[PDB]
C-alpha cells in the first residue's frame, strides 16, 4: 500500500531510552540476558508462558532471529549478553565493510565536484569580498585555510576519525527504518537482515539489532531508538572532530576530544549505566575553566575544584583508589590550558556519549525520596518574603495602573508608615518593606483586578497527553505485559486523549464554569482525576479537566500578575543580557560614590526546586493573589490535589511489577507510585514559582544592603548583585567592594532560601566577577562565549518524518551552517561546506532511501547547478552567499536573482540557466495564492509536503469543533470569501501584493488563518487526522515522490532547456529588474499585463560597493565623484583578551494603545488601505466594510483613530560580539536612506568589520574605517509617483460570528 | 501614645494566627475572600 | 483609655484560648491529623468567615 | 500589657517553625485517610 | 508570664562538624503541625529535630556529619590557564612537583594568583 509510506520512522532520536522495551525484546527471544537482569523485578514478574503464545508477527521475528544469532555463536564458552552502556566501546568500533564500499561511491562524486567546481568557488569568495573591501585591501584577501583544507581534502564528511562507524550506524539505521516501513504492510516478506562486520555479525529486525563478536563469544542487543542514539552521537562525535581539526582556534581542542570521548568509554565497561554520573560533570569542568581566567585571585578555579573532588567521589565508589586518582588527573589534564571560547566549546561533550536506559522504578524513588519527605519552613521568613512580595504587587499595580494603590482592606493597614504611603499612594521602598515586614505582609487586598481565563488560546491548542482515569489507569501499559486481574481492569477509550482534540470537541465549554472545578473545591471530591508522571533525563499527565485548569491557571498569571515582577524575546534578550555583562569589570576598567557602576554575578541552581515547594510555603502568597483577583481558592490547587491523591510514573513497558494491582488508593508508597506527594510538578505552577523566588531575591538584597537586577525562570537564577564606585577610586577597592557585596549578598541569599525550604549550594552555584551562564550560552565581558563545536554536533543527514523530504533536509543543513558562520567561522569555509554537506545529502538519498533517478543521479553538471541555484527559483539553495553577513530580511526574489547573477558571473552556474529562469513557463496561480504568499513567483512547483500535511490536519481537525468557543472560524465558504477578498485587493489598476497580504491578516480571514495556525500538529495529530479522513490518491503521490518531483522539474524547466523565444532583459541588468521581470511576466496569465509593484528591495551586497581607508585616508570612490556611503570606524589598539586596562568604551552594538486586539488590527487594515490605494469616498467605505469584521466601529470613529499613514506592512544570537561593541557608525552623509534598506548596510558594515579579525586574533593594531559607497549603482531607483484612484466593485461580505471573544469585539469604540 | 502601638501590635497577632490557620490543608475551606483576624477568633 | 485596655485583655484572652487548640508539637504526637480531614472538609462549598 | 505582648511575641511571630510530616513510609493512600 | 503554659518549645537544629557544636548552637522553637501524617520518627528523646539542608526533618541527626592530587591539578590549571609570562609559568611549574604537602602547594597558588 501507500498510506503507510507517509508518516516514516524517526531517523534522530526525539524519545527516551526505556531500558524495559529493549528487555521485553530481549527476553521474547531466547537468547541469555545480561548479568546486571537475573534478578530483574519486570523480567521475572511476567507470565512468559503466555506471552510467547500470542503468535502475533512481532513475536516471531524475535524467536527467528534468536535462531538466527545463536546458530552463530558457539557453545564450548559462555554466551554473555553485555547492556548498554557497557558495550560503548565495542560498538565505538565497528567496522561494516559493505558500508564503506558504499558511502566510497559517494566520495568518489564529491571529489570529482571538488576537481571541477573549486577553483569558482575561490573565484566567488575572493570577488565578493573584493567588491565589499575594495581594491585598497586588495593584498589582503587571501583564502583562510579552513576553506584551503576543504579544497585540498573534499571528503572531510569521510577520511576522519569516527567515520567508518559513522558509516555503519547510518547504514544500519537506515536498514532498520526501510524493515520498519516494510513491516507495516501486511506480508510475508524476509525482515531479517545480516551484515558482517569485523570480527562479527549485525542482524537488523523492525524491532532489535543484535551485534554479535564472535571470537569474545559475546553479543548485544539493540532497540529502535537506541540505534538512533548510536547513530547520532556517531554522526555527532565526527563532526566535532572535522570542525575542531578544521579550524584554526580549536586545533588544540581536538585531540583533548578524542582523549575525553575514548576514555569515558573504558569506563563504560565497568562503570556501567553510572558512567552518565561521570559525564553530567563533564558540563561542570566548561564552566570552572572559564572561571580559571579571573581578574583577582578570588573564585579562580573553585568550581574547577569542585567538580574534580565530586569526579574523585563519584569515581572512588565504584572503582579502585589508583584508577580513580588516574582518571581524575587526566580529566584534570584534559580542561586545562584552555583559553577562554576554547573552554565554553568543551559544552559540547553532553549529548556525545548519548543517553542511559531509564527505568520507572527508579525514577520514582527518586521522585519519592524528595517530594514525599518532611519539611520544616520558618513562619517569619515567610513573612519576609511575602512582605516583598505584596510589596512588588502594590509598586507593579501603581506604575500600571497610573499611580493608584490596589483595592486594600482600610482595616488591615496597620502602623503609621503604610497607612503614610497609602495616603499618597506613594512606591514602597525595598527599604521600607524590610523595617515594616510585620504590617506589610498583613496586608489584604481586594478584588481589583478584572482576568481572563482564555487569553492565549495557544496553550489549549497543544498537543499534551490527557490521562485516562484512575479507574481505567491499566490502560497506560501495554496490555500483553498485563496480569490476568490486571487485564480485566482495562476498558476501551473512545477519546483520543490529546489536549487539542478533546478541547476541540468539547461542546458547552464556558471557562468561568470550568473555573468552577478549583473555585468550589470539586477538584478534591472528584475521584477520576489520575496524575501519571514520565520518564525523563519536566512533564507530567493531568486529567482533562484539571489540565484546563492549570492552562487557565498559568494563563492568568502570565497575563496579569507576573509582568509586576518583570520576570527578572530575542532582540530584546540579547539587548537586557548583553548589557548586564557590560556592568562586570572588565567591561569598564579603563573609566576606573554614585557615579559608574559596576556588578559581579552570581548564577545559581536550586537543588530540586520544583518538588520541594509546599502548601505551607506557598499558600500565603496563592492567598494574596487569590483575594487580588476575587477568588475564594484557585492559585493553591496543585499541593492540595497531589496529597489527596497518588501518582504512578507511567511507560508503556514498566507495568506495576506486582500483579495484584487494581486500585490505585491501595498500592503501597512504593514501585513505580508516588503515593501523597507534597511538593510541585515541574512546569506546572512556575509562574507562582518564580514570583516567589524574585521576592526572596529582592529580600535577600535588602537584608545585605545593596542593589541587584536578577534573571529567573524558574531554578535557573541569575544575580548580578551592583556598587557604584568613583571614576577616580582605585581597581583593588572596587574588586574589593564587589567581592564584599557578593559574598553578604550570597550569605543572604542562602539564609534566605533555607528557611523557605530550599538549597542552593555554597559551591555548585558559579559565583564570577566575568561571566554569567543564560540558556546554557556563557556571557563574558559585554560578548558572547563561543558554541560552534554545540552547532557541529548537529549537523546531521536526514531531517523531518513526513516523506523523504530532500529539500526540507538541504534547508537544516543550510540552517545549521549559517548558525556555524553566526557563532565564527570563515564565510568561505561555510559557503563551500554548505555546497559540499549538501551534494553529500543528494547524494545520500538516492544510495541509503527507506523506500526513476537513475537518469539525473549520475549527472554531475545537473547536480552542481541543482544545490546551487536557490531554492526560490527552484534549486536546493538556502544559503545565499548574503545570508552569511546578515539576517534575510528583504525580499527572497531579488537576493535569488542576485546570487544567480553573481554565480553567474563568476563561473560556477552556467549562461543557460539565468535565461531558462527568465524564460520559465507560469504555473497555475491565483489572486489568493498572491495575497497569501506575496514576493513569490507563479513559477511551476510541487508544494512541500509538510504544509499539505499540517494543512490537511488543520482542515480536518476543525470539521468537528463544537465548543463555543472559537465557533465561527471553521465556516463552509471560508475560500469563497478568502478568493473574494483577494480578487477585490489585488484585481485594481495598481497591483500590491504586500498591502493585500497586510488587509487580508488584519482582516477576519487572515484572522481564521492565524487561529488555525496556532494548532499543534505533531506527528500524533497527523496519524490522527489521517485516520479520521485519507488524504487521496493525487496528493499523496505527491507527497511521496515531492523530491524526485521536485528535482525533475528543475531539470525540465532551467537546466535542461531551449527556449528559442528570448526574453528581453539580459543578463547584466540589475536584480530587481531581473525579479521585477520574472514577476511580471510569471503571473502575466492571473494578472494580464499590469505591472506587480512594491514588492522589490535591493540586494544588500550588490547595492554597496564597500572601501577600507588608506593610511593616509581618502577613497578612490570618493576621489571619483562620490558623496552617498555610510561611515564605520573602529579604534585602535583595542584587546580582545582579558588586558582590557586601555580599551575605549564598550557598549551594544546596534541590533534591529490600550484597546483590544481587534480594534488594532481593523484600525490597521483602514490605515493600510487608505494609504496605498487612494483616500476618497469609495476607499473609507471599503475600510469600513473590511474593519467592520473585526470590531463595531462607526465610519465617523475611524477617522479620528486610524494611525497616520505609515509604511507598516539569549536563544540564539545574531552573531559573537567581539569588535562590533566599538565600532561608531555615521550614518550622515548618506541621506538616500536615512526604512529598511539603512538597517541592511548597518548591519552589512558590522558584519564585514567583525569578518576582518578572525578568533586567532585578540588584539587589533591599526584603525578601520569604511564608507559603504552606494551611489554608482545599478540598483539605485528612485520610488514612483504614488497615484490614488478608486477601488472598482464592491467589497465582499466578511461575514463574522459576534460571540466570539478571539475574532470580534462588539464594544462600540 | 503607647495604647495606640500595642492595638497596631495586638492585631497582626490576629493576623498571623489566621495566617498559621489556613496553612493547614484542613482549613482548605476558608474561602481567600474572608478576615484574617476572622479566621483567628473562630 | 480603660476600655481599650480592656478590649485589649479581652483580645489576648481569645489569643490564648486559639493557641490552646493548635496543634503544637511536643515529645509524644498527640495531637496529628490525618488525611482524612481535607477529605471531610472538601466536601462542602468553601465558607466565608469573615466579619 | 507591654511584658506579655512581647512574650506573645517571641514565641508567636520569630520563633515559629511549620512542619508538614510528608509521608516518607511505605503505605497506601486509603491507610492515610484513616 | 503566663505565655510558657502552652507553647512547648521544641530545640531545633538547623546548621547554619561533629554533635557538641549542633547541641551547642541550637535554638529552641514553638514548631506547628500543619501537614497530614505522624511527626514521630523525627523528633529525639529529649525533644530535639535536626534539620536537613533542605530543611527536612531527619530521622537521626547523625546524618548531618585532607587531599593533594586535586589541589596539586588546581593550580597546574591556573598556572597553565592564566596570562602569565613563560619563564615565569615554567619556574612555577618547576617547583610544583617538588611540592609534598597541601601547604607549599597553597603558597604558590597565591602566587599564581597574584602575579
Amino acid at each position: 500500500r501507500a498510506e503507510h509510506q507517509i508518516i516514516l520512522p524517526e531517523s534522530h532520536l526525539s524519545s527516551p531510552l526505556v531500558k524495559h522495551k529493549l528487555l521485553y525484546y530481549w527476553k521474547l527471544t531466547g537468547l541469555p540476558l545480561p548479568d546486571e537482569c537475573d534478578f530483574d523485578h519486570l523480567i521475572l514478574s511476567r507470565q512468559w508462558k503466555k506471552i510467547l503464545e500470542s503468535s502475533t508477527p512481532d513475536i516471531e521475528r524475535m524467536i527467528k532471529l534468536g535462531r538466527s544469532v545463536h546458530q552463530t555463536l558457539s557453545h564450548s564458552s559462555k554466551l554473555t549478553g553485555i547492556l548498554h552502556p557497557r558495550c560503548l566501546e565495542d560498538l565505538v568500533g565497528l567496522d561494516i565493510p559493505d558500508s564503506t564500499n558504499k558511502f566510497r561511491r559517494i566520495e568518489k562524486k564529491i571529489q570529482i565536484h571538488n576537481t571541477r567546481y573549486g577553483e569558482p568557488f575561490t573565484r566567488l569568495c575572493s570577488y565578493v569580498e573584493k567588491k565589499l573591501l575594495g581594491s585598497s585591501w586588495t593584498h589582503k584577501i587571501r583564502r583562510s585555510e579552513e576553506f584551503d583544507s576543504l579544497r585540498t581534502d573534499p571528503a572531510f564528511w569521510f577520511h576522519s576519525s569516527w567515520s567508518t562507524a559513522k558509516f555503519a550506524w547510518l547504514h544500519v539505521k537506515q536498514i532498520q527504518r526501510h524493515l520498519i516501513v516494510a513491516a507495516r504492510t501486511r506480508s510475508a516478506s524476509n525482515k531479517l537482515v545480516t551484515l558482517s562486520h569485523r570480527s562479527g555479525q549485525v542482524f537488523i529486525t523492525p524491532e532489535l539489532v543484535i551485534v554479535t563478536h564472535t571470537n569474545e563469544n559475546k553479543f548485544t542487543c539493540l532497540s529502535q531508538e537506541l540505534v538512533l542514539m548510536y547513530a547520532d552521537m556517531m554522526e555527532g562525535r565526527d563532526m566535532v572532530n572535522i570542525i575542531s581539526s578544521t579550524a584554526v582556534h580549536l586545533r588544540c581542542l581536538a585531540e583533548k576530544i578524542d582523549d575525553i570521548l575514548r576514555l569515558v568509554d573504558a569506563l563504560a565497561r565497568d562503570l556501567g549505566n553510572q558512567v552518565y554520573d561521570v559525564v553530567a560533570l563533564m558540563e561542570g569542568f566548561a564552566y570552572g575553566a572559564v572561571q580559571l581566567l579571573e581578574p583577582s585571585g578570588t573564585f579562580a578555579g573553585d568550581f574547577f575544584s569542585f567538580n574534580l573532588q565530586e569526579l574523585r567521589d563519584t569515581l572512588i565508589c565504584l572503582l579502585p583508589q589508583r584508577i580513580a586518582d588516574s582518571v581524575t588527573h587526566a580529566i584534570a589534564n584534559i580542561f586545562s590550558g584552555l583559553e577562554q571560547n576554547q573552554a565554553a566549546e568543551m559544552l559540547c561533550l553532553l549529548r556525545l556519549w548519548g543517553h542511559p536506559l531509564l527505568e520507572s522504578r527508579a525514577a520514582a524513588k527518586a521522585v519519592r525520596a524528595q517530594m514525599c519527605a518532611p519539611k520544616m519552613v520558618d513562619f517569619d521568613m515567610i513573612l519576609q518574603v511575602l512582605s516583598f512580595f505584596k510589596g512588588t504587587i502594590i509598586n507593579g499595580y501603581r506604575k500600571k495602573n497610573a499611580g493608584v494603590w490596589p483595592r486594600v482592606k482600610a482595616h488591615t493597614i496597620y502602623g503609621n508608615v503604610i497607612a503614610q504611603l497609602h495616603a499618597d499612594s506613594a512606591e514602597i521602598s525595598h527599604d521600607i518593606m524590610l523595617r515594616e515586614y510585620k504590617n506589610l505582609s498583613a496586608i489584604e487586598f481586594e478584588a481589583c483586578i478584572e482576568y481572563d481565563p482564555v487569553t492565549n488560546l495557544s496553550m489549549f491548542l497543544k498537543d499534551k497527553a490527557i490521562a485516562h482515569p484512575r479507574n481505567n489507569w491499566l490502560a497506560s501499559f501495554r496490555r500483553n505485559l498485563l496480569s490476568e486481574e490486571q487485564k480485566k481492569n482495562v476498558q476501551d477509550s473512545t477519546s483520543t486523549n490529546r489536549l487539542l482534540i478533546e478541547f476541540l470537541e468539547s461542546n458547552d465549554f464556558d471557562p468561568y464554569k470550568e473555573m468552577e472545578y478549583l473555585t468550589t473545591l470539586e477538584y478534591l471530591r472528584d475521584d477520576s482525576v489520575a496524575v501519571s508522571y514520565s520518564l525523563k533525563e519536566i512533564f507530567a499527565k493531568l486529567t482533562k479537566k484539571l489540565r484546563n485548569c492549570q492552562v487557565m491557571a498559568e494563563g492568568i498569571l502570565a497575563d496579569q500578575i507576573a509582568p509586576f515582577f518583570q520576570g527578572n524575546d530575542s532582540i530584546s534578550l540579547t539587548k537586557s543580557m548583553l548589557a548586564m555583562s557590560q556592568l562586570s569589570y572588565n567591561s569598564n576598567r579603563k573609566r576606573i560614590k554614585h557615579r559608574r557602576r559596576v556588578a559581579t554575578f552570581i548564577t545559581t541552581d536550586l537543588q530540586k526546586y520544583c518538588l520541594n515547594w509546599r502548601y505551607q510555603t506557598i499558600k500565603l502568597f496563592a492567598h494574596a493573589i487569590n483575594q487580588l483577583m476575587g477568588l475564594p481558592h484557585f492559585f493553591e490547587w496543585i499541593h492540595l490535589r497531589l496529597m489527596d491523591t497518588t501518582m504512578f510514573v507511567g511507560d508503556p513497558f514498566n507495568p506495576p511489577s506486582d500483579p495484584t494491582d487494581y486500585d490505585l488508593t491501595k498500592v503501597p508508597n512504593d514501585d513505580i507510585y508516588i503515593v501523597s506527594a507534597r511538593g510541585g510538578i515541574e512546569g506546572l505552577c512556575q509562574k507562582l514559582w518564580t514570583m516567589i523566588s524574585i521576592a526572596a531575591i529582592q529580600l535577600a538584597a535588602a537584608r545585605s544592603h545593596c542593589r541587584v537586577a536578577c534573571m529567573v525562570q524558574g531554578d535557573n537564577q541569575v544575580i548580578a548583585v551592583t556598587r557604584e564606585v568613583r571614576p577616580d577610586d582605585s581597581p583593588e577597592s572596587v574588586l574589593t567592594q564587589l567581592h564584599e557585596a557578593s559574598d553578604n549578598f550570597f550569605r543572604e541569599l542562602i539564609h534566605v532560601n533555607h528557611l523557605i525550604g530550599h538549597n542552593l549550594k555554597d559551591r555548585e552555584t558559579i559565583r564570577s566577577d566575568t561571566f554569567f551562564i543564560y540558556s546554557k550560552r556563557i556571557f563574558k565581558d559585554g560578548a558572547i562565549l563561543s558554541q560552534v563545536l554545540k552547532n557541529s554536533s548537529k549537523l546531521v543527514l536526514v531531517s523531518g518524518d513526513l516523506s523523504e523530504n530532500t529539500v526540507m533536509s538541504c534547508a537544516n543543513i543550510s540552517s545549521t551552517v549559517a548558525r556555524l558562520c553566526e557563532n565564527g567561522l570563515p564565510k568561505d569555509f561555510c559557503y563551500y561546506l554548505n555546497y559540499l554537506m549538501s551534494c553529500i545529502q543528494t547524494y545520500f538519498d538516492s544510495e541509503f532511501s527507506i523506500t526513476s533517478n537513475q537518469s539525473w543521479i549520475n549527472d554531475i553538471p545537473f547536480i552542481h547547478s541543482y544545490v546551487l541555484t536557490p531554492a526560490q527559483l527552484g534549486g536546493l539553495s538556502n544559503l545565499q552567499y548574503s545570508r552569511l553577513y546578515t539576517r534575510n530580511i528583504g525580499d527572497p526574489g531579488t537576493t535569488a536573482f542576485a546570487e544567480v547573477k553573481r554565480l553567474e558571473a563568476v563561473g560556477l552556474l552556467g549562461p543557460n540557466i539565468m535565461t531558462n529562469i527568465l524564460t520559465r513557463p507560469p504555473g497555475n496561480g491565483d489572486w489568493a495564492s498572491l495575497c497569501n504568499d506575496p514576493y513569490s513567483f507563479n513559477f511551476e512547483s510541487v508544494a512541500s509536503p509538510s504544509i499539505v500535511l499540517k494543512k490537511h490536519t488543520q482542515r480536518v481537525l476543525f470539521e468537528t469543533c463544537s465548543n463555543p468557543l472559537l465557533s465561527g472560524v471553521h465556516t463552509e465558504d471560508n475560500e469563497a470569501e478568502e478568493k473574494a477578498l483577494a480578487e477585490y485587493l489585488l484585481n485594481q489598476e495598481v497591483i500590491h501584493p504586500r498591502v493585500a497580504h497586510a488587509i487580508m491578516e488584519a482582516s477576519s480571514v487572515g484572522r481564521r488563518k492565524q487561529i488555525q495556525g496556532l494548532v499543534d500538529t505533531t506527528n500524533t495529530v497527523i496519524k490522527i487526522a489521517l485516520s479520521r479522513k485519507p488524504l487521496g490518491i493525487k496528493r499523496l503521490a505527491r507527497i511521496i515522490n515531492y523530491s524526485s518531483m521536485h528535482a525533475m522539474l528543475f531539470r525540465d524547466d532551467v537546466f535542461l532547456s531551449n527556449r528559442a523565444n528570448h526574453p528581453l532583459v539580459s543578463s547584466d541588468m540589475c536584480s530587481l529588474a531581473l525579479a521585477d521581470y520574472a514577476r511580471n511576466r510569471s503571473w502575466s496569465p492571473l494578472t494580464g499585463g499590469r505591472k506587480i509593484l512594491g514588492v522589490s528591495n535591493p540586494d544588500t551586497i550588490e547595492l554597496v560597493e564597500g572601501e577600507i581607508l588608506s593610511i593616509s585616508g581618502g577613497c578612490s570612490k570618493c576621489d571619483s565623484g562620490d558623496e552617498q556611503f555610510t561611515w564605520f570606524h573602529l579604534p585602535s589598539n583595542i584587546e580582545l583578551t582579558d588586558d582590557t586596562s586601555k580599551n575605549p568604551p564598550m557598549r551594544v552594538p546596534y541590533l534591529g494603545a490600550h484597546m483590544s486586539p481587534h480594534v488594532k488590527a481593523a484600525l490597521r487594515a483602514s490605515s493600510v488601505l487608505i494609504w496605498a490605494y487612494g483616500d476618497n469616498d469609495i476607499n473609507w467605505t471599503a475600510a469600513l466594510k473590511l474593519a467592520r469584521s473585526r470590531c463595531n466601529i462607526s465610519s465617523e470613529y475611524l477617522r479620528l483613530l486610524s494611525p497616520l499613514p505609515t509604511a507598516g506592512n539569549t536563544f540564539t544570537p545574531a552573531s559573537l560580539y567581539r569588535v562590533s561593541p566599538y565600532v561608531h557608525i555615521s550614518n550622515d552623509s548618506q541621506r538616500l536612506f536615512t526604512n529598511v534598506v539603512y538597517q541592511q548596510i548597518m548591519l552589512l558594515g558590522l558584519s564585514l568589520i567583525e569578518s576582518l579579525f578572525p578568533m586567532t586574533v585578540t588584539k587589533t593594531y591599526d584603525e578601520i574605517t569604511l564608507h559603504l559607497h552606494s551611489k554608482f549603482s545599478c540598483c539605485i531607483r528612485e520610488a514612483p509617483v504614488a497615484v490614488p484612484f478608486e477601488l472598482t466593485g464592491v467589497a465582499p461580505d466578511l461575514r463574522v460570528v459576534a460571540s466570539n471573544k478571539f475574532m470580534y469585539d462588539p464594544n462600540p469604540v | 501614645s503607647e495604647i495606640q502601638q500595642l492595638k497596631t501590635s495586638v492585631a497582626v497577632m490576629e493576623a498571623n494566627l489566621g495566617m498559621m490557620k489556613i496553612l493547614d490543608p484542613g482549613c482548605a475551606n476558608v474561602s481567600s475572600l474572608s478576615d484574617l483576624r476572622a479566621v483567628a477568633k473562630s
